[PDB]
């Protein structure tokens, strides 16, 4: 009969998705700062 | 656009999409692929599950996105 | 006529360009100076981000210009 423990998995994989949501957003944030530091430079001088 | 859906196993299963498609049709497809029933079917994006009345546009769900499926009963 | 390109990290790198040059070649002249993929690649002048579709005269970037490049992961 059942053995596995469906909301185990089922917090792992709301994690794993937690962390990886924060990965993608951070990597858009670096982009955009980098982004808003060449236009500043390129106004600015 | 193509995304991902990660299972239990560690088995990837990769979708061809349309940000208009909704989550039910997402479902619609794993259950074509994978011969599971939607109702056994959870998804997970971003720490939450996806509501089969919504579009994967709303959740933000782009090209390469990984998707996790978890099965209820 | 040459121009210039300035990286955040207080680079200044030189390049032998023509007024009809696509923004698209700029870069690929970059990439083989830098080694920077052409994709990664953003291009910045005077407040705006240069499209790859045009040329430096739609932009009227002039000789002696200087455009700041920072990077993105990839395009698409």
């Amino acid at each position: 009969g059942p053995l596995g423990s469906e909301e185990e998995q089922f917090a792992l994989a709301l994690k794993m998705s937690e962390q990886e949501a924060r990965e993608v957003n951070n990597q858009e944030e670096k982009e955009e700062e980098l982004l808003r530091k060449a236009i500043a430079e390129s106004l600015n001088s | 656009m193509q995304i991902f859906v990660k299972t239990l196993t560690g088995k990837t299963i990769t979708l061809e999409v349309e940000p208009s498609d909704t989550i039910e049709n997402v479902k619609a497809k794993i259950q074509d692929k994978e011969g599971i029933p939607p109702d056994q079917q959870r998804l997970i994006f971003a720490g939450k599950q996806l509501e089969d009345g919504r579009t994967l546009s709303d959740y933000n769900i782009q090209k390469e996105s990984t998707l996790h499926l978890v099965l209820r009963l």
